């Protein structure tokens, strides 16, 4: 159920990323079927915004690098992510991962490929629980990250 | 069948740009 916490973190982050640009999307399971999801969201959001300003300084906006189809999406996610983390995991890399994930969702809605949002969420969840969890647990878990953004 | 090399290059390129912008602590 450490996996579930990672899933709900992903679900809330994407929900707000889309909510704030006028598309509604909700995949939380907390019920029906200051919570970790909410507080991690806020840090992820602040740390990802610092990222973006840095990024966009120097480079074109990431949405223009995607190319954007229901066929290409899996390859796109997998190629960038594996590239990002190939020689290691750290907090800023994890921050960029989530930021990257977010613009993919945002672009998917843009490109009238809304359902892709749901694929990206579950790709992000399983990448976390398969490849990022151990490192995060070893570095004080998510609680250590939120406290860096107090 | 198929992703164009042209698009694959862009993802490679995107990944490296991302990595160059990472601060370790966040």
């Amino acid at each position: 159920r450490s996996g579930y916490d990672n899933r709900e973190i992903v679900m809330k982050y994407i929900h707000y990323k889309l909510s704030q640009r006028g598309y509604e999307w909700d995949a939380g399971d907390d019920a029906e079927e200051g919570t970790e999801s909410e507080v991690v969201h806020l840090a992820l959001r602040q740390a990802g915004d610092d990222f973006s300003r840095r990024y966009r300084r120097d480079f074109a906006e990431m949405s223009s690098q995607l190319h954007l189809t229901p066929f290409t999406a899996r390859g796109c996610f997998a190629t960038v992510v594996e590239e990002l983390f190939r020689d290691g995991v750290n907090w800023g890399r994890i921050v960029a991962f989530f930021e990257f994930g977010g613009v993919m969702c945002v672009e998917s809605v843009n490109r009238e490929m809304s359902p892709l949002v749901d694929n990206i969420a579950l790709w992000m969840t399983e990448y976390l629980n398969r490849h990022l969890h151990t490192w995060i647990q070893d570095n004080g878990g998510w609680d250590a990250f939120v406290e860096l953004y107090g | 069948e198929y992703i164009k090399d042209c698009v694959f290059k862009d993802w490679e390129e995107l990944g490296e740009e991302i990595r160059l912008k990472v601060f370790v602590l966040g």
